[PDB]
């Protein structure tokens, strides 16, 4: 016999505090104890159970289902330590680079050649229910990794890795994947290079008493995974269908834009927006709803997108990644990202932030953070952008603007609608331009006030108001002032509110006060605004509070 | 060579905190650092059993083209037990920082605790599984490291304590500050002196021969300042008040009644105002007023320190500390922001690690920043610009401050 190298166990522990399970045995059919009894001995044969005495206190019950045996180990999963987990983060298809071959080998056995921790197995313990309840159960325990158990997969892929890390690292022209009970062997050899590098990888595993089957996979490219479609020199998103319908459930519509969503990285332009305005505030799955003439048109639009397929290319390290944004309205951003023209490695959407008010250019900023942040995750560096947003707005925005911000390398590129600064605040006050002194006021119980200003020249209004607050008030003055002055207009508040507002720069608000604001203030060549505390005696600045 | 039992505070677990993306640059730095420390036995491969992770990435130190290994232990360091600041070190000519740092490797670290310190170095697009660590020894950046090496610093500082009584050397982290009053040729050469007397223990240290420089003495007190004009306008008028209306938050007998009585009428907003002489002197005794110290302002090393920064234009910076609002205890301002003239965000990391290294040296700590930046830019781009081997708190401004104009 050829002497093979042992797996190195995992030391495993209960949860602090927490003792095995101790969970009662359901009552079997004489039919299914047959069934489990014989299946445990061809098990025990194998190595993978041990029959063990009285003494152990532990059980986890066991069922037979139509046989075939199942060991619920939930109980023991919630008393079990928690593991690092590898396969969290999943590799992107537009990260992988293209190969000529992938061969696929079966690891399956290699899986029961895994020990369980010696001091852990006691905790597997179950137990087969005799014929009839006239003798004692046969107890068995686990001497490798249970199906079903919480540490199984964490143990069983660490387990490999450490076997697979040598070769990999002395063969560095290939790249090696592991997936369920499959090896995935890439490369750009020449075939008989390629199948060389199989051979010998199996000749690797052999050392561990690691057996794969002669017989070749029947898996070959394209490969169906993590809801992708592999080819050897690109990539796609599994067939997305639209299901036709007359009526539109909740959970439809969830499950739409889902499918939506998931063919967004690599469709351009899938919108989601109206479709989702759908889902707001309610979650009753089975509640039918109407859909807007808004949202026909997005679903529309998305089935002409999805009408026939597109693919992604891989990526090539030896070039550079470039990222490009369109505005599509409505808060809605779309991405594609390439190394050559006409060729997108992925694409994507951004959508706007819910809040009070915001700009285009603050959200064209944040679809730039979320492409960079994922492109580091999938090509660990940062695309060249190529935004429609020109190179003078950007920086009268971010020099002028209170926050700290930055966009990396970018370029504009003229394609409408273009990003734009609708308006800007003067930094001096304007001479010759009439000053409006603005207030309002509004009475906390009966909701009613007033808003109004005075001016140098004389000019001077009141607006009598109902269901108001003092912030609507004091916004309500400056859109007034803003109406009654010409093309240049100096106003002056005591709102600390209403600065707070203007000085972030909206050009959309969910208000339709500032929303007015913001068109009266596209309007006119020059504005300066002026704050002042309020009730310290200043001029033209509320008495008017009556 | 034996270890001192460290534990966790009460009834709390390790960290788990996810490892953020790192560029394909940062991660060749660390398997290169990395295989090296784990040749020399510094740091361990883990199993799955280790479910414990703390943030790893990489920098470059001012003035160097060498990688160093920045761990951000935060999270780890609130979790982790509790084990006089000198008054003269912010009163030197001169403070030179040194990296220290590489001394904690020499102390082994208590073997129950190691688990507590896993890191993980991810892989481009996750395509190979993420090399996991452990620590053996004391780890730079590790609030335990200087708490556990404070005895064998002491003795290894002792023979140049001695021949040198009028040093002063003070070390926070990873960081060593000597403080001396001088001529700077001759204190080069303390520090190089100092070096060597270190060196020697050691027998390399990649980055102990840096020198960073520091002239806390030409820091100082930066007080709130009024206009003095021939001709104020309404507007000048309306803005002084306002300031003067903020400044009576923290001095008490600010008053801006007469002031506020020459803003009588509605009048043009460039329109000139003489001043009456009721107003001058009321002016006058607020100048007077802005002259003094601010009342009942005290450091207490029990609170947290608040850092807030504003962006003010064309490359200035203001900010202050306190622990209590309107109880400033250092304010001041920043003109310069180098090698980022059209990089706001370089200009602000450059900033927080300013003010913090001028919070270590005056009280031994670190404050917690409040920065006027969107928390998504920030944490995408602070690591590139990133420069110091320990990391502060921060939180993030989302509504403009009206303040900012008064301190322009
Ligand atoms: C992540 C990954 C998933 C599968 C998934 C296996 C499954 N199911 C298979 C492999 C080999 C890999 N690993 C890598 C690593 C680097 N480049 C690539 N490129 C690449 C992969 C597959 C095809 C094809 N056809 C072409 C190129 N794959």
């Amino acid at each position: 016999m050829v002497p093979i190298s042992p797996i190195e166990t995992v030391p495993v522990k209960l949860k602090p505090g927490m003792d095995g399970p101790k969970v009662k045995q359901w009552p079997l059919t004489e039919e299914k104890i047959k069934a489990l009894v014989e299946i445990c001995t061809e098990m025990e044969k194998e190595g993978k159970i041990s029959k063990i005495g009285p003494e152990n206190p532990y059980n986890t019950p066991v069922f037979a289902i139509k046989w075939r045996k199942l060991v619920d180990f939930r109980e023991l999963n919630k008393r079990t330590q928690d593991f690092w987990e590898v396969q969290l983060g999943i590799p992107h298809p537009a990260g992988l680079k293209k190969k000529k071959s992938v061969t696929v080998l079966d690891v399956g056995d290699a899986y029961f050649s895994v020990p369980l921790d010696e001091d852990f197995r006691k905790y597997t313990a179950f137990t087969i229910p005799s014929i009839n309840n006239e003798t004692p159960g046969i107890r068995y325990q686990y001497n490798v990794l249970p199906q079903g158990w919480k540490g199984s997969p964490a143990i069983f892929q660490s387990s490999m890795t450490k076997i697979l890390e040598p070769f990999a690292a002395q063969n560095p022209d290939i790249v090696i994947y592991q997936y369920m009970d499959d090896l995935y062997v890439g490369s750009d050899l020449e075939i008989g290079q390629h199948r060389t590098k199989i051979e010998e990888l199996r000749q690797h595993l052999l050392r561990w008493g690691l057996t794969t089957p002669d017989k070749k996979h029947q898996k070959e490219p394209p490969f169906l995974w993590m809801g992708y479609e592999l080819h050897p020199d690109k990539w796609t998103v599994q067939p997305i269908v639209l299901p036709e319908k007359d009526s539109w459930t909740v959970n439809d519509i969830q499950k739409l834009v889902g499918k939506l969503n998931w063919a967004s990285q690599i469709y351009p332009g899938i919108k989601v927006r109206q479709l989702s305005k759908l889902l707001r505030g309610t979650k009753a799955l089975t509640e039918v709803i109407p859909l807007t003439e808004e949202a026909e048109l997005e679903l529309a639009e998305n089935r002409e997108i999805l009408k026939e397929p597109v693919h992604g290319v891989y990526y090539d390290p030896s070039k550079d990644l470039i990222a490009e944004i369109q505005k599509q309205g409505q808060g809605q951003w779309t991405y594609q990202i390439y190394q050559e023209p006409f060729k997108n490695l992925k694409t994507g959407k951004y959508a706007r932030m819910r809040g009070a008010h915001t700009n285009d250019v603050k959200q064209l900023t944040e679809a730039v953070q979320k492409i960079t942040t994922e492109s580091i995750v999938i090509w660990g560096k940062t695309p060249k952008f190529k935004l429609p947003i020109q190179k003078e707005t950007w920086e009268t925005w971010w020099t002028e603007y209170w926050q700290a911000t930055w966009i990396p390398e970018w370029e504009f590129v003229n394609t409408p609608p273009l990003v734009k600064l609708w308006y800007q605040l003067e930094k001096e006050p304007i001479v010759g331009a009439e000053t409006f002194y603005v207030d309002g006021a509004a009475n906390r119980e009966t909701k009613l006030g007033k808003a109004g200003y005075v001016t140098n020249k004389g000019r001077q209004k009141v607006v009598p108001l109902t269901n108001t607050t003092n912030q609507k008030t004091e916004l309500q003055a400056i859109y007034l002032a803003l109406q009654d002055s010409g093309l240049e207009v100096n106003i002056v508040t005591d709102s600390q509110y209403a600065l707070g507002i203007i000085q972030a720069q909206p050009d959309k608000s969910e208000s339709e006060l500032v929303n007015q604001i913001i068109e009266q203030l596209i309007k006119k060549e020059k504005v300066y605004l002026a704050w002042v505390p309020a009730h310290k005696g200043i001029g033209g600045n509320d008495k008017l509070s009556a | 060579i034996e270890t001192v039992p460290v534990k966790l505070k009460p009834g709390m677990d390790g960290p788990k905190v996810k490892q953020w993306p790192l560029t394909e640059e940062k991660i060749k730095a660390l398997v290169e650092i990395c295989t090296e420390m784990e040749k020399e036995g510094k740091i361990s491969k883990i199993g799955p059993e280790n479910p414990y992770n703390t943030p790893v990435f990489a920098i470059k130190k001012k003035d160097s083209t060498k990688w160093r290994k920045l761990v951000d232990f935060r999270e780890l360091n609130k979790r982790t037990q509790d084990f006089p600041h000198p008054a003269g070190l912010k009163k030197k000519k001169s403070v030179t920082v040194l990296d220290v740092g590489d001394a904690y490797f020499s102390v082994p670290l208590d073997e129950d605790f190691r688990k507590y310190t896993a890191f993980t170095i991810p892989s481009i697009n996750n395509e190979t599984p993420g090399i996991r660590y452990q620590y053996n020894v004391l780890p730079q950046g590790w609030k335990g490291s200087p708490a556990i090496f404070q005895s064998s610093m002491t003795k290894i500082l002792e023979p140049f304590k001695k021949q040198n009584p009028d040093i002063v050397i003070y070390q926070y982290m990873d960081d060593l500050y000597v403080g001396s009053d001088l001529e700077i040729g001759q204190h080069r050469t303390k520090i190089e002196e100092l070096r060597q007397h270190l060196l020697r223990w050691g027998l390399e240290p990649p980055f102990l021969w840096m020198g960073y420089e520091l002239h806390p003495d030409k820091w100082t007190v930066q007080p709130i300042v009024l206009p003095e004009k021939d001709s104020w306008t309404v507007n000048d008028i309306q803005k002084l008040v306002g300031k003067l209306n903020w400044a009576s938050q923290i001095y008490p007998g600010i008053k801006v009644r007469q002031l506020s009585k020459l803003l009588r009428g509605t009048k043009a907003l460039t329109e000139v105002i003489p001043l009456t002489e009721e107003a001058e002197l009321e002016l006058a005794e607020n100048r007077e007023i802005l002259k003094e110290p601010v009342h009942g302002v005290y450091y207490d090393p029990s609170k947290d320190l608040i850092a807030e920064i504003q962006k003010q234009g064309q490359g200035q910076w203001t900010y202050q500390i306190y622990q209590e609002p309107f109880k400033n205890l250092k304010t001041g301002k920043y003109a310069r922001m180098r090698g980022a003239h059209t990089n706001d965000v370089k200009q602000l990391t450059e900033a927080v690690q300013k003010i913090t290294t001028e919070s270590i040296v005056i009280w031994g700590k670190t404050p917690k920043f409040k920065l006027p930046i969107q928390k998504e830019t920030w944490e995408t781009w602070w690591t590139e610009y990133w420069q110091a081997t320990w990391i502060p708190e921060w939180e993030f401004v989302n509504t403009p401050p009206l303040v900012k104009l008064w301190y322009q």
